[PDB]
């Protein structure tokens, strides 16, 4: 008994994504999709047992019993759809077989990108120097540090709701004396027009 | 609605005196499922009497087979005695 | 193959006499019990040796847990029925589910419930709805039909899963279920002509009397097909003789694709 | 309330005992205990198809369960092993022997089982105030909170503005960073940003705090190290707006 779904998928805000699930089981009593936000509980999305397509808001779920195949279709993607999606099948003895889950990553639509690397103010309680790479469009990828005394987070999308404004950012820090925001992200491919304010 | 049991008494094989056989009592068509069944030899209950488990029919009634090993003779008389909630008194069906 | 069927029954009793179970559930392939469960043993167990020899302990352990749950569900459903009927005393609740694989390769599937031995709710897997016989059932029907996914689930179980189970059990029990033992047929007088058959398997048989080459079911007494106790069956049919006219009487028996005629001289 | 399981976080030494609690107030008959591990689907540990019965799932070794009543299904680790580090979910459903009825999950319990508690560290928390270059270029101001050096990854980071917790304009890393990616027991780092308008930042009465709740040891855990016992605790850092 086996269930397979891709490990990770990435699509853009507003677009459509189809998450596939294939299964081989001893008998079949239905196929479930669950949503699980990071750090949270799975919640029920859909159930199919006969062939065809079923719609629930912006989500649809399709089943082909002869092909042993289902997909979960998400349209008009929003940032809130970033989550893992779990497929599960009840077999002939009513046991649930669980797929390993597909992590869905959503790229925001940055309408006015303004890439820049900023030096944040030192804290009197810390020896760290902290640099913020922000406001770049979503095609930019932030690479991990090549230096073991330098730490770089992955990019994060923040939503300033009252301004309907989203931005990507990544943080880099170190306590090394030769660390500088001008070199912090040298291991990444960053926009040619990235703004580096003068020190 | 309650249904009274139909009661049929018969040998496994065509009976021949002196030949070992099985005497069957098939009780069927009754509802509800509680029922009393005794096989009788010359009016006396037979001890070593076996029976199938309660069985279910598609019309929601129940049936059961009661049977005992016996050798029929000319003088011995056999019967089946059944009691059910639909019976004011136990009913006896002689083996013919 | 001949026609074969798989079905599972459940019986619930609301106020059973001491010792007798409040809940029993038995499965059948054709006329053969294959499984049993009740509220006293609380174990699902085989009732045919070819089930015990082909289903691993994991099978009996898992369905034992499911039947413990189905037992509780049946208790709760019966309590709700007896309250809505406003009935006192002991009352019964019954369920039957199953399927048939016809000789020509077509299939049927069925699911129904009974209260006090009478039809109560009958499932139609084509229109995906429940037929209610009265207003208590009408209340249950509305609640069950509100859960469309469960109707779909039952249609898939009846049309696909049940047939798959049936073909699996037919292979396990093939030496029993797919054999043929022809009947031994004889005629005697008692005035009525009796035609008696015994020793046959499967139990499906047709015995009738013809007078001068014509059949008349109204004049014939048909006996039931009865278990002989050794795995075979017996049956009979009788007809009364006309002393006012000379007629040729013959017993006709049909079993597993063989026809037999016994002419009475 | 749905399904309520406790505790949300627990650190355990090898051989220690632990009971996870789960209650459901939905009048469900069937209850379940799952573990979730990276790279694989949920694995059932034990389940309870109805009040008064329980049975093993796929990975019952090292665990036991008790269906105490219709509401409650507890999971017991008699002698914790490192392999039992995992996230545990309790779930319930109306019945088990039916087809379409879904599961309802509890919030999850994250368990880390360690051979030695000397690897447990609380976070260091520091706040870094916005770049003046950012304020002049974008009319916006990003504060950064760093929570560094903690282990295990049992933390909850929150931002507090003028005494009240805020969520708008916050992004916290979904996953912590391993400070030493090769070390198997590496301590972690977590970053978070709060972005506000330049006008809001430039009000000298506005007050910003980042606080990290750490889930660590308790009174009964034995401590023999020279450093301070890394108990459950909140660690925070603040900043004030500047005119
Ligand atoms: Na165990």
């Amino acid at each position: 008994q086996n269930i397979d779904q891709p490990t990770e998928m990435t699509a853009t805000e507003g677009a459509i994504v189809q998450i596939n699930c294939t299964y081989q089981t001893s008998g079949f009593n239905g196929l479930f999709w669950y949503q699980q936000h990071a750090g949270e509980a799975p919640t029920f999305l859909s159930y199919n047992v006969l062939d065809g397509l079923e719609e629930k808001g912006r989500f649809s779920s399709f089943l082909s019993r002869s092909k042993g195949y289902s997909y979960l279709l998400l349209k008009e993607l929003q940032m809130k759809d970033s989550a893992s999606y779990l497929c599960a099948v009840k077999d002939s003895n009513y046991q649930l077989i669980w797929g390993a889950g597909t992590k869905l990553i959503i790229k925001p639509d940055i309408q006015n990108p303004d890439p820049a690397v900023y030096q944040l103010r030192d804290s009197k309680s810390s020896d760290k120097s902290v640099c913020l790479f922000t406001d770049f469009d979503s095609q930019t990828n932030v690479s991990q540090s090549k230096d073991s005394d330098v730490y770089i987070t992955d990019k994060c999308v923040l939503d300033m709701r009252s301004m309907d404004f989203k931005s990507n950012s990544a943080v880099a820090w170190s306590n090394k004396s030769d660390f500088a925001c001008a070199n912090a992200f040298n291991n990444s491919i960053i926009p040619e027009d990235t703004f580096f304010p003068s020190p | 609605i309650q249904r009274t049991p139909k009661i049929q008494v018969y040998s496994r094989h065509p009976a021949e005196n002196g030949k070992s056989n099985f005497l069957n009592c098939y009780v069927s068509g009754f509802h509800p499922s509680d029922i009393e069944v005794d096989l009788l030899k010359n009016g006396e209950r037979i001890e070593k009497v076996e029976h199938s488990d309660l069985s279910f029919s598609k019309d929601w009634s129940f049936y059961l087979l009661y049977y005992t090993e016996f050798t029929p003779t000319e003088k011995d008389e056999y019967a089946c005695r059944v009691n059910h909630v639909t019976l004011s008194q136990p009913k006896i069906v002689k083996w013919d | 193959m001949r026609t074969h069927s798989l079905r599972y029954f459940r019986l619930g009793v609301s106020d059973p006499i001491h010792g007798v179970p409040e809940f029993i559930s038995v499965g059948y392939v054709d006329s053969h019990p294959i499984t049993t469960y009740d509220s006293v043993t609380r174990q699902k167990e085989p009732r045919a040796p070819w089930m015990a020899e082909n289903l691993a302990p994991d099978h009996w352990e898992r369905y034992t847990q499911l039947l413990r749950g189905w037992q509780q569900m049946f208790k709760v459903e019966l309590k709700r029925l007896q309250r809505h009927y406003n009935h006192s005393g002991s009352h019964t609740y019954q369920r039957m589910i199953g399927c048939e694989l016809l000789e020509d390769g077509s299939t049927t599937g069925f699911l129904q419930y009974a209260y006090d031995g009478q039809d109560f709710l009958i499932f139609n897997k084509d229109t995906l709805s429940w037929l209610a016989v009265d207003n208590v059932a009408h209340t249950i029907k509305q609640a069950w039909e509100a859960n469309q996914h469960e109707l779909l689930y039952q249609k898939n179980w009846l049309e696909e899963e049940c047939i798959a189970w049936l073909k699996r059990f037919l292979e396990y029990g093939k030496d029993t279920l797919q054999r043929t033992e022809p009947p031994l047929v004889r005629v005697n007088r008692k005035t009525a002509l009796f035609c008696k058959a015994h020793g046959f398997y499967p139990p499906e048989i047709y015995m009738t009397w013809m007078k001068n080459g014509e059949e008349i079911v109204q004049e014939i007494d048909y006996g039931d097909i009865l278990p002989s106790g050794d795995g075979t069956y017996q049956a009979w049919a009788s007809i009364e003789l006309d002393p006012q006219s000379s007629n040729l009487y013959s017993c006709h028996v049909e079993h597993s694709g063989v026809h037999m005629v016994l002419q009475v001289p | 309330a749905g399904v309520t399981q406790t505790p949300k976080f627990q650190v355990l030494k090898t051989g220690q005992s632990m009971t996870l609690q789960c209650a459901q107030d939905m009048n469900h008959n069937s209850m379940y205990w799952y573990r979730q591990d990276p790279g694989m689907g949920l694995r059932l540990i034990y389940y309870s198809a109805s009040e008064g019965t329980t049975d093993k799932g796929e990975v019952p070794n090292g665990y036991n369960v008790s269906r105490l009543n219709k509401r409650e299904f507890s999971l017991r680790l008699e002698s914790a092993a490192p392999s039992q580090t995992s996230v545990y979910f309790c779930a319930s459903s109306v019945w088990t022997g039916e087809g379409s009825g879904e599961l309802f999950f509890g919030e999850g319990s994250r368990l880390t089982v360690l051979e030695d508690l000397k690897n447990v560290f609380p976070p260091e928390v520091a706040v870094f105030e916005p770049s003046e270059a950012e304020i002049s270029h974008t009319q916006k101001a990003t504060l950064v909170c760093l929570a560094t050096g903690f282990y295990p990854d049992h933390v909850e980071l929150s931002w507090w503005v003028n005494g009240k917790e805020v969520h708008s304009g916050v992004c916290t890393d979904p996953q912590p960073l391993k400070e030493q990616p090769a070390l198997n027991d590496s301590r972690y780092a977590l970053s978070s940003r709060l972005r506000v308008s330049a006008t809001f930042w430039q009000n000298p009465r506005n007050h910003f705090r980042c606080q990290v709740q750490f889930y660590g040891l308790s009174e009964n855990d034995e401590w023999t190290q020279d450093r301070a016992k890394p108990v459950t605790q909140i660690v925070s850092a603040e900043a004030w707006g500047r005119a």
